[PDB]
């Protein structure tokens, strides 16, 4: 334990008469008002070191703090008894229970996947939603995101899926998940809260929340804990792990904070440099262990800034996951069900899931066909918006009606509304019956006679 | 490409479209009532 | 027809305080029998609290020579 | 330690021998004593950042150090006292000095030592074991309010030995002797509380409790529950003052904390002219508005300091009256100058902008200062409930709503209502825009309101909807023409009108139209529907819209009377006049 | 369809209330096993207590941590703060203990041990000791009840994967 | 500044100040913050320079107790013929109203072309009514700038379709509009007109207009006036 201390400015500390610090190691800070506070090293050069404060450095004495080095790494206190029981950004208990035993202490940073080791996303699953079978398929293990806009339904939604997930999957043991959150608002998080209890899922999930009125450090190391929780729960436990994290976008402008309070060189649009390779340590983090039984399946959720596709925070998201689920402001304001939007939202393969002996070989032609039913009567709308009603083919109605019916039916179902995959399937073969014969040129003969009744 | 005087010219031919919408939609109004007049008189 | 829609309503009615109080009397069955599991548990967690009670005696007998 | 600056450079003076000093700490700089604050640290010479001019502090001149942070005290004698972003008195700074104008240097309590007041213990004995945020007893303030409660300060807990209690005292006697672990301790009827730090409570809750507005449109539309946020244009001679008024005199909370950032002195002195002129209406007529509410006033030239954290330390101050279990409400004017002086703060602090010329700690500032209201229980043997009500308004350089001041406010407070100039200049009441008008908190204030079966929501979404049908319709009358039309399109645009304008509008003029009650409202929503479903039915029952219209031309003028003759004490009259216009429905189906 | 609606929002309340009895059931099996493991942590506290009355035994570790505590210290001259009850016996250990840092490492001898005036409170330490530097900057903690909390850490894992498997 | 605070707090007397050019002022205080090193902001351009103008135009206002008031009116030049200056916006949310200027006018040979719309103060509903100015004063004023948007409207129109297709309030916004501009606009250099002969000018000018031409003129001012 050193009590030695040299400079302090802004939210960071720097320490001296020490040697053998370690990168990201832990260590507990002693202030002078007697304030225990975690902090993390970040740099060592020579007999001096520099760290960060997660508590802030503001009230404390230079020559009054005491600091104590482990000399460990970032280490967490993982268990068996995680379940049912809630976290907070800081490690502590938010169930306001008793001291947690650790079965296991592991660093929270995550060890990345082996290539070799790595096994590809297989099987498959029940959303309950149409657009999350029919339109882009999830795989089980598989990592896909969802971008949503400020003031949109995405808690509803996310709230939605968490909840007709366990219930619509056993249709194809029961499906683990784990709920995390980041620099959150209240209401949101009481929102979560009431969701989860709802769906009756937090007895079987563990949860991580991060207040937006606690540090930023607390909320970026959150991730981190749920990461390394989800992972010996996905290896250890070998049990089906279910990724949930929400408030991305304040992790992310915090980032760039840290980034920017530490006059780091900064990246596009005033971001880390790192933050690709940062996003990607947590998003490469997901999928299957050949010879390990279960897997993680990653669903994050984001919101885009000013409801702009064209963020960096988008762009990186997808640029580090694979695959996304968007969701436009456009049909958020027209009242239907949520909004997703079938054109960006993609899932990196749909084919995994498709074809026969999973389900049936009739899925993704239709679903081909009926993107291009659906994209088509888009382009229709626009000319029919532009040119007139009158000044459009036959061919653009029924493809903009096909759309329309599709947005009103299809698209629109319901939160506490499970649809299944059978169901949606069918609603689908009687979509495409709303088109003509040789409005889709993606479907085959047999399907095209099959599904046309 | 990206120049302030880009953005200036294209701001400028955007303000141009705008009154030259305004007057093509006044004009259009004008039209289409001299129009319903003459298609009264067309009638009679 | 009016005294049949009355009848079956007070037969829902009947129905549902019947159903609300089979959910009272299960919730008081289900922490009634809580309890006693938790004392079985603590029963349990007791042997174990005295094995290793033995345990931790060879644990601090063997974490006081450790200051080498 | 005694600090000495071997360093000036602008605003910034370096000091050493600062090593007992800390971080983000007030100190005195020179031998006048100048405000200034702490920045950095570097070993014995600490670089700290005066607030004040620099002119006049020289080389030897002592810097003496607070030894702690930015903070304010909470207590009696807080209460109808104008202050400053620094919290000093302007009225008392104006009748000390006998100047117009404020020296640098000079220095003043906030809250009045040399009043004496008297305090007496209410709850609280000897030997009763207690802690902070539990009331010690109970000392009149204010003319309005029920005396102020003086509860043990934080960190303080153990047990009463000598109370000084019941008794005539000033602010800076102790009232209390308490005696803790760490043995004898003192304390008093007044306390101090960091700035930045929010004033501690038991639990945290969620507000189910409707905070009045008086507006009939605010209520219905956009209504705010207590503790709940709510956010609003800045735009100037837009009538945003007569609405802010309107809302603080109108509300169902006990005090008021206005909190303002920076604009013209103009403004300013007119709001500071306009403030004391106002009156209760609760008890008859009590003392007047600024009694038992707080105000903070800060100029364009005032400090970026005494700007960005005014809305902390009025917050804190709205949280500590809150502490006392009693429903508040923080109002800021022109958040936007806040935001460019925490901007010219980040670019005194050398931190890199993040877009805009925005600082990196500008969202987490933002949400640390929303998240900072809300209705709790707070700390100590009490446990009295309390609420804060946060309402803010943006004023954006461009106007343009890809402002990060813009998006931080809509992201931040779940209720948004815009204030648009041309609506003001339709020469109609209050401006609020229908078409961008949303609130994410309808839910639970819903749920909430259906317990005393007050239901808004129903008729809320029902006008919300018959308004949507109103717009279509009204682009198709600006598209083919209003004579076009069908029956039920010129009924629901008859209504829109009327709703425009003996409903929508509420003249804060008048004495029965300046605050309209829940039943009011509820019963006029309640008698429009009434219209309205009279109508849709007698336009189903074979009747001519003309002589329909000639015939309930006596229903509407009385509907129209419903916005008046005061108290609603006999709101059955409302109700019977709903029956004549079921009669009305009766002579639809004569004629 | 409204007696259906009121039932299932009773339904749901009875699924709720089902849900919050088993959490409660939950936190109480937690914090009954967490009164279990303090228990076991209070067994071996009062064993630690017992093993810290045994001045004969206490004193060759007393010395043998001084020595290791001196061996992560390295410092030419070495602060040590001791309880009131071991400072006598420290101090006659002196020679022993410039001896034994002697023979630990021989490329940094030991110039001077300086005996701090400030002991320990009696009911605060039960044993231990207290190294530092000379300039006090840097502090290595050999107290019992300080090893025995930080051991607790690792040991927890390990005691648990014995007893519990 | 501190020369006009002298003769009001302490003098009590009326001061009026003017500053011209504070463009230069504004680079003068961009090279003095250049003199400290510091890092400039955008555009080059200091981040506190918000608060060198709050430092400023706060200099101007009237004083409880006190009968002398001071008031300043400042000008400053827009760099390249745009009102995106970092200067104009700082001023803008600062200062109540602004006085435009429109480069078509200037370039028209004619007196100082202020242009009517941008034209705007705050504090004009304070400086004008019975006992202040004239209770014709902010009716006309309305009248006469709606009477020239009207105008350029059908100025813009009739460029179109042509003066054929002129409808009466048009045609008559038009007369209104090109009068307005050759006769009311145009002042002189050394010109001073008072208040009250604006005023006469103004209703002179909209007497070319009907009675029922003007929508913002109130029925007593119009009955008690015109003549």
């Amino acid at each position: 334990n050193y009590n030695t201390v040299s400079g302090v400015n802004g939210p960071l500390v720097i320490l001296e008469k020490v040697k053998f610090p370690r990168y990201n190691e832990i260590v507990n800070l002693t202030l002078p008002d007697g304030t225990v506070r975690q902090g993390q090293v970040l740099e060592i050069r020579g007999d001096r070191a520099i760290v960060q404060v997660f508590e802030g450095t503001s009230g404390i004495d230079v020559k009054k703090t005491t600091v104590e080095f482990t000399g460990e790494s970032l280490r967490i206190p993982v268990s068996e008894d995680m379940l049912g029981r809630i976290f907070d950004g800081s490690g502590r208990p938010i169930d306001n229970g008793p001291k947690v035993f650790a079965e296991d202490y592991l660093d929270i940073n995550g060890s990345p996947i082996n290539p070799y080791a790595r096994i590809y996303p297989e099987e498959m699953i029940s959303t309950g939603v149409s657009a999350i079978d029919t339109m882009n398929s999830i795989a089980r293990g598989q990592k896909i995101p969802i971008f949503s806009a400020s003031g949109l339904p995405h808690n509803e939604i996310a709230a939605q899926i968490c909840r007709q997930a366990g219930l619509v999957r056993p249709t194809k043991e029961n499906f683990s998940i784990v709920f995390a959150a980041m620099g959150v608002n209240l209401e949101t998080a009481r929102f979560f809260k009431q969701d989860f209890e709802e769906n009756g899922s937090l007895e079987r999930t563990s949860l991580f929340l991060n207040l937006a009125n606690d540090p930023t450090i607390e909320r970026i190391i959150t991730p981190r804990l749920a990461l390394t929780t989800a992972e010996y729960l996905a290896y250890q436990t070998e049990r089906h792990v279910l990724t949930i994290l929400t408030d991305m976008s304040s992790y992310a402008d915090a980032l760039r904070e840290v980034s920017a309070a530490r006059e780091e060189v900064p990246g596009r649009r005033g971001y880390p440099g790192y933050m690709y390779t940062d996003l990607s340590t947590i998003y490469e983090r997901a999928g299957r262990v050949e010879g390990r039984n279960g897997s993680i399946t990653q669903i994050p959720i984001l919101t885009m800034p000013n409801d702009d596709i064209t963020h960096p925070i988008p762009d990186l998201t997808g640029y580090i996951t694979e695959g996304q689920i968007f969701v436009d402001r456009q049909l958020h304001n027209k009242g239907i069900y949520p909004p997703i939007n079938v054109l960006p939202s993609l899932s990196r393969l749909m084919k995994s899931a498709i074809g026969e002996g999973m389900t049936r070989k009739d899925h993704g032609d239709v679903s081909n066909q009926l993107y291009a039913k659906y994209a088509i009567g888009k382009d229709a709308a626009a000319m029919k918006a532009v040119v007139g009603e009158e000044a459009l083919s036959i061919e653009d109605k029924l493809s903009l009606e096909f759309l329309e019916k599709f947005e009103k039916t299809f698209i629109t179902q319901g939160a506490y509304e499970d649809r299944t995959v059978f169901e949606s399937l069918d609603q689908a073969w009687s979509l495409l019956r709303i088109y003509p014969k040789e409005m889709l040129n993606r479907i085959s003969p047999k399907i095209l006679d099959e599904f046309y009744d | 490409f990206p120049t302030r005087m880009t953005l200036g010219l294209m701001k400028t031919k955007l303000k141009g479209a705008n009154q030259g919408y305004s007057l093509l939609k006044r004009k259009s109004e004008a039209l289409t009532k001299r129009f319903r007049d003459i298609t009264k008189r067309i009638d009679d | 027809a009016a005294k049949e829609i009355d009848s079956y309503k007070i037969q829902k009615d009947k129905e549902l305080k019947e159903f609300e109080q089979k959910n009272a009397g299960g919730v008081g069955e289900l922490e009634k029998k809580a309890e006693a599991g938790v004392q079985g548990e603590l029963a349990e967690i007791k042997k174990i609290a005295e094995k290793k009670k033995d345990d931790v005696v060879k644990i601090l007998i063997e974490t006081v020579i450790k200051p080498s | 330690e005694y600090g000495a600056i071997y360093s000036v450079s602008g605003p910034v003076v370096i000091a050493e021998n600062m090593i007992g000093c800390a971080m983000y700490e007030l100190v005195k700089v020179g031998h006048d004593n100048l405000v200034g604050e702490v920045i950095r640290i570097d070993g014995d010479k600490a670089t700290i950042q005066v607030y004040e001019e620099t002119a006049g502090l020289t080389v030897g001149d002592p810097v003496l150090r607070t030894g702690k942070p930015l903070s304010v005290e909470l207590g009696p004698g807080l209460m109808e006292t104008i202050y400053d972003g620094i919290q000093r008195p302007l009225k008392a700074i104006k009748e000390e000095s006998q100047s117009i104008y404020i020296p640098r240097g000079i220095d003043t309590p906030a809250l009045d030592r040399t009043i004496k007041w008297q305090f007496t213990p209410g709850k609280f004995q000897v030997g009763d074991h207690i802690s902070g945020g539990d009331i010690y007893g109970s000392v009149f303030e204010n003319s309005l309010i029920s005396s102020h409660k003086i509860l043990l300060p934080p960190r303080s807990r153990g047990t009463i030995t000598w109370i000084a209690p019941a008794g005539e005292y000033t602010l800076d006697e102790k009232i209390l002797e308490v005696e803790f672990d760490g043995k004898k301790s003192d304390f008093t009827l007044y306390h101090t509380w960091p700035v930045r730090v929010p004033r501690p409570v038991t639990e945290k809750l969620s507000a189910d409790y409707p905070l009045l507005t008086g507006q009939r449109v605010l209520d219905a539309l956009f209504p705010c529950v207590q503790g709940g946020t709510t956010c609003i244009p800045g735009a100037f001679g837009c009538g945003k003052t007569v609405i802010s008024q309107s809302l603080s005199k109108y509300s169902n909370s006990d005090a008021i904390i206005y909190v303002g950032c920076g604009e013209r002195g103009n403004e300013m002195a007119e709001v500071l002219m306009e403030f004391p002129e106002l009156y209760t209406e609760m008890s008859g007529t009590k003392e007047p508005i600024m009694k038992r509410t707080t105000l903070v006033a800060n100029t364009s030239n005032m400090p970026v300091a005494a700007r960005e954290a005014s809305i902390y330390t009025g917050i804190t101050l709205a949280e500590y009256f809150r502490d006392q279990g009693k429903n508040v409400s923080m109002i800021a004017d022109s958040s936007s100058r806040w935001a460019e002086a925490l901007r010219e703060i980040s670019g005194r602090l050398g931190e890199m902008p993040a877009d805009q010329g925005f600082p990196a700690y500008l969202g987490a500032k933002l949400a640390s200062f929303y998240e900072r209201a809300g209705k709790a229980v707070a700390l100590g043997s009490p446990d009295r409930t309390g609420s804060v009500s946060i309402v803010a308004a943006v004023s954006p350089a461009g106007g343009d709503f890809s402002d990060p001041v813009t998006t931080a406010t809509l992201g931040i407070t779940q209720v948004f209502w815009g204030l648009d100039k041309k609506l003001a200049q339709r020469k109609h009441f209050p401006s609020i825009n229908t078409s961008v008008s949303y609130s994410k908190y309808t839910n639970v204030l819903n749920k909430f309101y259906d317990s005393n079966y007050p239901e808004f929501p129903v008729l809320r979404d029902r006008m919300k909807e018959i308004l949507s049908n109103a717009e279509e319709l009204e682009q198709v009358v600006q598209l083919v023409g209003k004579s076009a039309l069908s029956d039920s399109d010129k009924i629901t645009l008859d209504v829109a009108t009327l709703i425009k304008e003996d409903f929508l509008q509420q003249n804060g003029y008048s004495t029965y139209d300046a605050f309209c009650p829940i039943w009011k409202t509820f019963d006029m929503m309640r008698a429009f529907i009434s219209y309205h479903d009279e109508a849709q039915k007698a336009v189903a029952n074979g009747a001519n819209w003309s002589k329909l219209a000639d015939s309930t031309g006596d229903v509407k003028h009385a509907v129209s009377s419903s916005k008046f003759f005061e108290p609603s004490r006999g709101e059955k009259e409302v109700h019977g006049e709903f029956e004549k216009l079921l009669s009305t429905m009766q002579e639809r189906f004569a004629e | 369809g409204n007696f259906k609606s009121k039932l299932k929002k009773a339904m749901l309340s009875q699924q709720i209330t089902k849900s919050t009895i088993a959490n409660k059931m939950r936190l109480k099996v937690l914090s009954a096993r967490e009164q279990s493991l303090d228990g076991i942590f209070e067994e071996t506290k009062e064993k630690l207590s017992g093993i810290a009355n045994n001045r004969d035994e206490y004193k060759p570790i007393l010395q043998s941590l001084i020595v290791e505590a001196l061996l992560k210290l390295l410092e030419p001259k070495a602060i040590v703060k001791a309880l009131e009850r071991d400072v006598d016996l420290i101090e006659s250990m002196k020679d022993d203990i410039m001896r034994e840092y002697g023979e630990k490492a021989q490329r940094a001898p030991l110039e001077e041990i300086v005996i701090s005036n400030d002991y320990l409170n009696k009911d605060l330490v039960s044993g231990g000791v207290v190294v530092s530097n000379a300039s006090d900057k840097i502090e290595i903690n050999n107290t019992l009840e300080e090893r025995l909390k930080l051991l607790s850490e690792e040991a927890l894992p390990a005691i648990r994967l014995e007893l519990y498997g």
